[PDB]
């Protein structure tokens, strides 16, 4: 399974001031960027055009653009409009796109609070979501060629530009990376550090021989800036009996010799 | 409003007199608008590079700092995140061995 996210954050600070900025995933792999200050979407890797020909892309990017500029200006009178009962500063988030096996999905946040989604042939506010937006949200369902578009964007756009995707990023989406680990401590805490592993799937564990030690804690696995990942895993023992402990760690790139490290 | 939570480590196991990369992961952290800085014995690092900000699941925003190091046993370093959901700036400093 791989899932595609195309991430947007808006900031509307006050009436002359905003910006919408955006990033896109394919699972924990950035394909996109695309700032505020760009006229064009940005690639990430050298495969983040997909399988679409420059002229493909190019009218797909146009769509973006011209929903960029729209959207903008339809949250600004939007906000002249409520004034003063819904004011600025304002976030609005978007999370779309598709998970692949497809079905996809388009969520909206207000003040980083999921309020809206699109399903099936229109938008909705979902259950909870403040009552103003109603009105809205009913205009924006008037709107059928948006609406359209959007279907179209959700239901064949993604899942076909992102077979693409995995097709043309084959070699950096099945990449393995190796982990190196290491041992630290300052009654006692040990701590078995694992760092570089690609992909996240990962098994480390404190061990006593052939006992797994089940005090065994794994913390939040952690991003490196070269799209590889962190993780500790710590075990809480008595004092003077550390010796006869070793950290273990099983992953897919090491082709089945396991990483051993003994206090 | 959330607080930034931020956590530091690094890229290789830390060897004194080895260059390295010090990691700064802030997360959780709502608006997004935010400050982050890395020291090095509490003064303000230069080339420090930033990746995308980005947000989870739960709408929350996330960013990666990242700088070259050398540890050693006469240097701390440290990522301070100054943010409007708190009255001061957050200093967390590197335990020497994450
Ligand atoms: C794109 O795919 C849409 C479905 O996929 C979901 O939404 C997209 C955006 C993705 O996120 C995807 O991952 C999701 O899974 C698809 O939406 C579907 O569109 C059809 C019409 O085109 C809708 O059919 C109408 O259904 C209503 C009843 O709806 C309710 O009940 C059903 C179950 O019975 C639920 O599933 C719904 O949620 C509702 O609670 C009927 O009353 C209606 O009948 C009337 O209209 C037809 C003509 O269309 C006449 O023949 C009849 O006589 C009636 O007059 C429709 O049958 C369907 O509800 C809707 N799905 C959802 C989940 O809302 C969309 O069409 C796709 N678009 C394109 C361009 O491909
Ligand atoms: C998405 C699938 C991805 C496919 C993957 C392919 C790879 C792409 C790589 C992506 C990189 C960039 C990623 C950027 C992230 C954005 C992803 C989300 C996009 C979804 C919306 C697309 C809308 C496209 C249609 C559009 O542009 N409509 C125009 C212009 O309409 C006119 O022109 C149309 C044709 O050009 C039609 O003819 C139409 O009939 C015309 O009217 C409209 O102005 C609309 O309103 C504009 C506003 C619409 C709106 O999002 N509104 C909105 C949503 C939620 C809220 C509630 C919140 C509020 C709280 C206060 C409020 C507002
Ligand atoms: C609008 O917000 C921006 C960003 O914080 C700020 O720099 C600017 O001074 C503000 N403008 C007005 C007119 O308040
Ligand atoms: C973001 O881009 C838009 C369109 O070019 C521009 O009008 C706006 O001033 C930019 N915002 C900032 C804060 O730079
Ligand atoms: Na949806
Ligand atoms: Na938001």
């Amino acid at each position: 399974n791989y899932t595609f996210r195309c991430l947007q954050m808006s900031s509307f600070a006050n009436r002359s001031w905003s910006r919408t900025d955006s990033v896109v995933w394919l699972g924990d792999l950035q394909t996109h960027r695309w700032s505020n200050d760009s006229a064009t979407i940005s690639f990430t890797k050298p495969w983040s055009q997909g399988k679409l020909s420059n002229q493909q892309w190019e009218k797909l990017q146009h769509m973006f653009q011209v929903y960029r500029v729209s959207f903008t200006r339809d949250i600004q009178e939007l906000v002249k409009m409520m004034s003063p009962k819904e004011d600025y500063p304002i976030e609005i988030q978007l999370s779309a796109g598709c998970e692949m096996y497809s079905e996809s999905f388009l969520h909206v946040a207000f003040q980083g609070k999921y309020v809206v989604r699109f399903w099936g042939t229109s938008w909705q506010t979902v259950p909870g979501a403040p009552s103003w937006l109603d009105l809205p949200i009913k205009v924006l369902n008037a709107d059928q060629g948006t609406s359209a578009t959007v279907q179209m964007l959700l239901n064949d756009t993604c899942p076909l530009f992102v077979r693409g995707l995995l097709e043309a990023g084959k070699s950096d989406l099945e990449k393995q990376e190796k982990p190196v680990a290491w041992l630290s401590s300052v009654h006692r805490q040990l701590v078995c550090h694992v760092s570089g592993f690609y992909p996240k799937p990962v098994w480390v564990m404190w061990m006593r021989g052939d006992q797994e030690q089940q005090g065994t804690h794994r913390g939040d696995f952690l991003p490196n800036a070269d799209e590889t990942w962190y993780l500790q895993a710590t075990l809480d023992v008595e004092a003077g009996e550390e010796a006869g402990l070793a950290c273990r760690v099983k992953h897919s790139s090491l082709g089945g010799q396991d990483i051993i490290l003994y206090w | 409003q959330k607080t930034p939570q931020i956590q530091v480590y690094s890229r290789h196991p830390p060897e004194n007199g080895k260059p390295n990369i010090l990691n700064c992961y802030v997360t959780q952290f709502h608006p997004p608008h935010i400050e982050i800085q890395m020291l090095k014995n509490g003064k303000k690092i230069p080339k420090v590079e930033m990746s995308d900000m980005s947000f989870s699941k739960d709408w929350s925003f996330y960013i990666l700092a990242h700088t070259e190091f050398t540890p050693t046993e006469t240097d701390t370093y440290a990522c301070r995140v100054k943010h409007a959901s708190m009255a001061e700036p957050k200093t967390v400093y590197w335990d020497r061995d994450m």
